């Protein structure tokens, strides 16, 4: 509940972007199998207090 | 006796 | 008990979105909650089940919202907002998840509902949103994973820890807690006497900071 | 004070020597059992680890390398029975 | 902290005497029966009255005067400390100089009327929660396994087992065979009458006549060639003594026994609603609806009327031909449970505590 | 007949395409009288529906429908023993819930399901009524009456066939009951299945541990009085003959380990079949198995039995299946516990090789913390691999805070009240944190307590203190003195031994002393520690800091925490003054108990108990008076006064505080005093040792179907206390109070056992060996106290 109402009422956080791992030469590194992949959406849209998610008039 | 209620 | 009159569904509407845009979210529920039980199918049923998801989730009603949200989905596989619905989904989920060594299950399944909104419909406006809300989230799982490898290193099983690791390798490639955990795998390849094992951990670690 | 503390395979002894070069991963495995640990960096190498350490009374380890080819069949066999 | 019942105690009726009951006398026992539901109650024979109780105390009375003649405790003792008690619940039988006993440890005893002493004793299949009817030099019990067995009276060594069917749950209390024209007719907790032929016990009929319900026939009757039974929550039912096919129906029924006289039936419903129905359709000639949920005991005719005793320690007469009461007297305190003994023009009924009294008017 | 188009009177939620869909019959087609029969039935069917008639117009097929009432509420009046959710709940599993339609033909359905709920929680009798409201666009409210009734209560339990054990002794262990004495506590008298299959078990497992190898449960029978209100169970067994154990055989894949499994399969011959051994048996055999990397290793037991000679043999068919390895070991349901709070409690390594009892080992201590209502394991299979697992721990967290507030009786203290408030698993972390506090005559004290239960992995803990405490001695039968007291200390637990446990701390305590009346020993002691009080009046006051180091041991091997009978517990205690405080000394305290018993069945015992203690002081100074051991009371030697045996004081001739007469005063100079005084009035000493031999028997009257309930003892005490530092030859013409040889001795008996109320013990004892001064208490008790 107390926990519960700051995330659910206005908080938001930013996090560390995501980098790519290099590997040595003469090694590979193990494979990703993709299964949390984020896909690249281009758009600049809103975010972070400027989308708001009030219903659609539909 | 002792009662003990869980807050 | 917030009895509400047997007002025409105009008026009672109208007081409840005045509600909605005042903010107090518990009598705007009642409200709703009262012109779907007596109007179950009326002209903007599912105005109101929308209305009713956005402030069961803004009330924190977190499992009426989640229920809500999956009766709509069943019953609307086509309406045309539904990546509404879906954002809601995962919002919910976050909100349920809210300490990165508790419980991850909500965080995958927010993650998941994210990905499928960002890969169905890339067109949304909430596309943004979800997409830094998939980063925050792999990130979070990531920092479970390191959790667990760093307590069975000092627990002293270096097959749990070199296991945990290469699965962080393996799903989370590209977080900070992988790159963080890399000296454990390294210190329990060295602890099992594999070091020409460790010497290649020691080599991506020098190759990557 | 504390539990004994239990890592990987557990061999026999017998089934060890039940190894011989020129097997194929299947037939290992069904000597030995599925490895708990292989090689993810590029090169299949089996790491057969039996590590066991009791009540306050010391860790002792045998390590067994298999390496194989490109094709998955045996060409190298390492023992360790203790560690240094 | 509080507790309900569902249905309302009824409220005890006022009524005028039309004519004044007494009590001739009254005997102690020590602490009868108690909370516990037997079947345990005095027997008559031969002016003079036998009762018990369910430590194991039995005591022959004077009918005349209540002093006692003879007193045995069948409580058997590990010297002066340990005590087990009998457990008597079959209710005292007396015939051919024999006063027959069942107990809840499955053991039957046949003490003789002259010393109190233990002619023999059996051990049978399980509890013996039934009166121990005598005919044709047997003994025939119903065991609380839905076993009737037959003992020999001068032996007490069981001669044949018969073998009924029992439900997951039922009700306590056990038929009571009744013996006509060489055969035993009796009832069962799966709510079937049936008939075995004394001789080895060959079942000769069974059926259904019945309705978690449950469903207990608990002593039918046998006069002219009919056998009239009744099931617990179930029908009245009179059916023919040889096919055993159902006559005609009546959807009332109950555990505690009834009385066919003349013409007329009388029976205690399951709600302690009297009634006197005929025989030949069942058609009602009156009911009693003045003593609802009072538990009654099973109804005894005295001098013409009907006498019901009832939990709350009050005996009340009723008349037949309308059903009006004509009597209502104030007992005994710890209440009534187990049925009134009319015979030889006297009237005995044994309180909760043990206190036998006889009554008359 | 063809139709061309179709027409709908009555559609309110069902969508006319969803509800042409559903119907066969679609436009364009013959029609007949089957077909329209067969629409009628599926629409019924659909669920929706209350009233349906297909007409024929004449062109268009008119079809009159009639909605099923939508239901808005539903309410319930009565339910006083039943939960208004959790019938809710039932209802809608049911399918009776809110938003569907209300059948108007289902409401004895409905209302027969809550009356077999009813019969089920128990109440026989009880009834159930349904109300309809209709409300306007097709609505409808249903109510339910509840008339719960009274419920039925067991009035006997009866075995029959059993000749060489009492009823009363057998249905001694049941869990049903049929008697419940207002005095104690010992259960309710309800009835239900999962109890009496319960008990069935405990009966056959009763008689099978006494060789009876043959026994059979031949039926079981309950029946219900006609008014429904008593419950009757008998239970119809078949005992036969005690049989013997000729021996064991053992077969199957031992996989090379018969020599040592021939070990775990030895017997006495002639010994009687016991069914609680050969489960031993088996469950070594599992473990020796299991110690070898098998996971399921598969044993059952079969037996031989020869009644020629009453003998049985066993035959163990043992099969070790194969080797699986654990890949994941995974918690969910953990919200607020963080993953190494459950994850420590793990006997078993994840990546490593299975094991069940290291699985089973592992739920029983998630179990044993305290914050969860439910723990479930599923150790599922890891596709692709045909020898690895994944052992998965569901759990349900339970709230941790509690208040907690009791009250208790006693001759040694008087009315005593408890308070307290507990956190226990503070925000998910594993630390316990609480405040608790206690009064009674003489003293009054008050703590909060931090523990960390596993500051090293391996299980070590770290625990902190603070404490005020305030003891009023002349209410505590010693001599007048106050003393106000307040600190800190903190420990360390090490766990060595799964028995023993060690622990060594630090300590910082601040002791002010006022209102002292008087007397050689206090005034020895004061000396020493370079005051130079006057002994003409108690205005006075002395304040000392101190830090020590603490240590202890304690030993604990009870087989049962509640009337124990057979163990030891030995607890070993400790203290020093560390350099730097004002007080220096020493005391070391030994508690020992110990259990013998001598029967087979563990009702007969024997118990000893001793005490033992000794203090000093180092640096020239005595160990603090306030730090004495005191002997006597129903604790150490029953039968005497609390704080009665040891030295006793002797008073200087001072001026009373506020003199009044009628008062009885400890010779005050205004009542001729004029020299040394002695007293009756305890002060205790440094040296005492205490001892008591006691003999714990059945108890003689009470009803052999909960006579374990009750312990009766009989007992013989001896104690002693002394002063080593009091100098005889100073004061000649008093008693020697540094003589170990006065001792004081007591016998009698005692009773205990649990009531609604607490605990309660009971004592009557007779001091026959006692000296001048001491103060006899024969009968002592305490009610309700455990603080």
């Amino acid at each position: 509940r107390y926990k519960r109402q700051v995330s659910g009422d206005e908080a938001y956080l930013e996090a560390a972007p995501l980098a790519e791992l290099h590997a040595p030469a003469g090694m590979i590194l193990p494979v990703t199998s993709g299964d949390y992949a984020i896909p690249v959406t281009n758009g600049s849209g809103a975010v972070g207090k400027a989308l708001d998610i009030r219903p659609p008039a539909q | 006796w002792n009662w003990t209620k869980r807050w | 008990k917030e009895e509400v009159p047997d007002n025409p569904p105009n008026e009672i509407y109208a007081t409840a979105q005045q509600k909605l845009q005042d903010g107090n979210w518990r009598q705007a529920i009642t409200q709703l909650e009262a012109l779907d039980n007596r109007y179950p199918f009326g002209p903007y049923s599912q105005q109101v089940q929308l209305d009713l998801i956005y402030a069961y989730y803004k009330n924190a009603d977190l499992p009426l919202a989640q229920a809500a949200i999956d009766r709509f989905i069943r019953l609307n596989p086509t309406h045309p907002n539904i990546d509404y619905v879906m954002y809601m989904r995962g919002l919910t989920n976050m909100a349920l998840d809210d300490r990165s060594d508790r419980d991850p299950q909500h965080a995958r399944a927010a993650f998941s509902d994210f990905s499928k909104l960002v890969r169905g419909y890339p067109n949304s406006q909430y596309t943004t949103d979800a997409t830094k809300r998939l980063v925050f989230l792999k990130d979070r799982l990531a920092k479970y994973e390191y959790s667990v490898a760093e307590y069975y290193t000092e627990r002293g099983a270096w097959v749990a820890v070199v296991n945990r690791v290469e699965g962080m390798l393996r799903d989370y490639p590209d977080t900070q807690a992988t790159r963080d955990a890399l000296p454990l795998m390294e210190n329990a390849y060295r602890q099992m006497q594999m070091n020409a094992q460790a010497e290649k951990v020691a080599k991506i670690i020098a190759a990557n900071s | 004070y504390r539990p004994d503390i239990n890592q990987g395979n557990y061999l026999t002894a017998n089934d060890v020597s039940k190894i011989r070069v020129g097997m194929t991963q299947q037939q290992v495995a069904y000597a030995l059992g599925t490895p708990l640990m292989s090689d993810p960096f590029g090169t299949n190498t089996w790491f057969y680890v039996f590590r066991q350490q009791p009540g306050h009374e010391g860790v002792t380890q045998q390590t067994l390398t298999l390496t194989f080819n490109s094709s998955g069949v045996l060409t190298n066999i390492d023992n360790k029975p203790a560690l240094s | 902290n509080s507790e309900e019942d569902v249905v309302k105690m009824s409220p005890l009726p006022t009524v005028e005497n039309q004519f004044t009951p007494t009590t001739a006398w009254s005997t102690s026992v020590g602490s009868g029966i108690g909370n516990f539901y037997s079947n345990l109650h005095p027997a008559l024979a031969d002016n003079v009255v036998y009762a018990a109780d369910r430590a194991g105390l039995v005591k022959a009375l004077n009918a005349d005067d209540g002093k006692e003649i003879w007193s045995v405790s069948l409580a058997e003792k590990d010297g002066w400390f340990s005590k087990e008690p009998a457990l008597l619940s079959g209710g005292v039988t007396v015939s051919g100089g024999h006063v027959y006993i069942g107990s809840e440890k499955a053991q039957v005893y046949a003490l003789n009327t002259s010393d109190g002493t233990v002619a023999w004793q059996t051990k049978v299949a399980g509890e013996a929660l039934s009166r121990p009817v005598v005919s044709d030099g047997l003994v025939l019990i119903h065991t609380s396994n839905g076993q009737l067995q037959a003992l020999n009276e001068a032996d007490g060594a069981v001669k044949w087992t018969v073998n009924l069917d029992m439900p997951s749950l039922s009700l306590r209390g056990e038929s009571a065979p009744t013996t006509a024209f060489g055969a035993a007719v009796v009832g069962g907790d799966n709510g079937r009458v049936s008939a075995v032929l004394m001789e080895q016990g060959q079942m000769i009929w069974q059926q259904r006549i019945s309705q978690r319900l449950s469903d207990v026939d608990t002593t039918p009757v046998v006069v002219n060639g009919v056998v009239f039974a009744l099931a617990y929550n179930g029908n009245l039912t009179a059916l023919d003594l040889r096919s055993g096919q159902i006559m005609w129906k009546r959807e009332l029924g109950s555990v505690n026994d009834f009385i066919v006289d003349g013409n007329r039936i009388y029976l205690v419903d399951q709600n302690d609603r009297v009634m006197a129905l005929t025989i030949d359709g069942g058609v009602t000639l009156w009911t009693q609806s003045d003593l609802l949920h009072r538990l009654l005991t099973s109804p005894v005719l005295y001098n013409g009327n009907l006498v019901v005793g009832d939990s709350e320690g009050y005996l009340h007469w009723i008349n037949v031909e309308d059903g009006r009461f004509v009597a209502q007297q104030k007992v005994d305190s710890s209440g009534f449970q187990t049925e009134p003994v009319a015979a030889d023009g006297k009237l005995l009924i044994q309180a909760k505590d043990g206190t036998v009294y006889s009554i008359t008017r | 007949f063809v139709v061309k188009d179709i027409h709908f009177e009555g559609l309110q939620r069902v969508a006319v395409g969803a509800a042409l869909l559903s119907m066969p019959v679609r436009t364009g087609d013959t029609v007949n009288d089957e077909d329209i029969s067969n629409t009628i039935r599926a629409l019924f069917a659909t669920g929706n529906f209350e009233d349906v008639r297909v007409l024929r117009d004449g062109d268009t097929l008119l079809v009159q429908v009639k909605e099923r009432p939508t239901i808005a509420s539903i309410t319930f009046s009565g339910n006083k023993s039943v939960k208004d959710d959790m019938l809710k709940q039932n209802l809608e599993a049911s399918g009776v819930r809110v938003g569907e339609s209300l059948d108007r033909t289902t409401i004895a359905d409905i209302e027969k399901g809550l009356e077999d709920f009813y019969y089920s929680v128990g109440k026989y009798s009880a009834s159930v009524k349904a109300v309809v409201t209709p409300l306007p666009r097709n609505r409808v409210d249903l109510k339910l009456v509840f008339q719960e009734g009274v419920s039925a209560e067991i009035q006997q339990i009866n075995i029959v066939g059993n000749h060489a054990f009492t009823t009363d002794e057998l249905i001694s262990h049941f869990q049903l009951r049929d008697e419940v004495p207002w005095w104690n506590v010992v259960g309710d008298r309800k009835y239900q299945k999962q109890k009496l299959a319960g008990d069935l078990e405990t009966l056959r497992s009763y008689y099978l541990d006494r060789g009876y190898a043959r026994f059979n449960i031949d039926s079981t029978q309950v029946s219900l009085t006609p008014d429904k209100k008593g419950i009757y169970v008998t239970v119809n067994i078949t005992e036969g003959d005690q049989y013997k154990l000729s021996g064991v055989e053992v077969s199957g894949n031992l996989a090379g380990h018969s020599a040592e499994i021939e070990q775990l399969t030895k017997i006495e011959p002639g010994e009687l079949y016991n069914g609680t051994k050969v489960t031993k048996m088996e469950d070594d055999i599992k473990k020796l198995l299991g110690r070898y990397g098998y996971a399921y290793p598969r044993v059952q037991s079969m037996p031989e039995i020869n009644d020629a000679d009453k003998t049985v043999k066993l035959r163990v068919n043992v099969d070790a299946g194969n080797r699986f390895y654990v890949r994941k070991i995974r918690f969910e349901g953990n919200d607020t516990s963080k993953d190494a709070v459950l994850r420590r409690e793990m006997r078993q390594m994840e990546g490593a090789w299975l094991g069940s009892d290291l699985v089973d080992q592992g739920k029983e201590r998630l179990n044993r913390l305290g914050f969860f209502e439910t723990v479930d394991t599923d150790t599922q299979r890891v596709p692709g691999s045909p020898d690895q697992v994944d052992v998965v721990y569901k759990v349900k967290e339970r709230n941790t805070g509690s208040f907690n507030f009791g009250i208790g009786y006693g001759t040694e203290s008087g009315v005593s009240f408890q308070a307290g408030v507990q956190q226990d698993n503070w925000l998910g972390t594993g630390y316990a944190v609480g405040i608790n506090g206690t009064k009674n005559d003489y003293q009054t004290y008050a703590e909060l307590s931090v523990t960390n239960p596993y500051f090293t992995v391996d299980g070590v803990s770290l625990g902190g203190r603070l404490f005020y405490n305030d003891f009023q001695a002349d209410d505590a039968d010693l001599s007048d003195y106050t003393n106000k007291s307040y600190g800190t200390d903190v420990t360390l637990g090490f766990p060595i031994n799964e028995y023993n446990s060690l622990r060594a701390g630090l300590g910082y305590v601040h002791n002010s002393l006022s209102n002292m009346q008087p007397q050689v020993a206090m005034w020895r002691y004061l000396y020493s520690m370079g005051e130079h009080p006057s002994t003409s009046d108690q205005d006075n006051s002395f304040k000392t800091d101190d830090f020590t180091f603490n240590y202890g041991w304690t030993y604990n091997k009870l087989d049962r925490g509640y009337f124990p009978t057979d163990g030891s517990r030995v607890n070993l205690t400790g203290k020093v003054t560390i350099p730097g405080s004002d007080n220096e000394y020493y005391k070391v305290t030994l508690d020992t108990a110990t259990y013998v018993p001598i029967d087979d069945d563990h009702k007969w015992v024997v118990l000893g108990r001793t005490r033992w203690g000794y203090g000093d002081g180092l640096g020239g100074k005595e160990m603090p008076f306030y730090e004495n051991f005191y002997a006597g009371g129903s604790s150490t030697v029953r039968g005497f006064q609390s704080n009665t045996i040891g030295p006793k004081a002797v008073y200087f001739p001072h001026q009373a505080s506020n003199y009044d007469p009628d008062y009885d005063y400890e010779c005050a100079t205004q009542d001729g005093a004029k020299d040394l005084c002695k007293s009756d009035d305890a002060v205790g000493g440094n040296a005492m040792a205490v001892a008591s031999l006691e003999f714990i028997t059945p108890t003689p009257f009470i009803s052999d179907k909960y006579a374990n309930s009750v312990r009766t003892s009989f007992f013989w005490d001896m104690g002693t206390v002394w002063d080593t530092n009091w100098d005889s030859s100073q004061y000649s013409g008093y008693p020697d109070y540094s003589d170990p040889s006065n001792i004081r001795m007591s016998a009698g008996i005692a009773l205990q056992w649990m009531s609604p109320l607490g605990p309660l013990v009971f004592s009557y004892a007779q001091p026959f060996k006692k000296y001048d001064g001491d103060k006899a208490e024969q009968f002592q008790f305490n009610i309700g106290k455990t603080w």
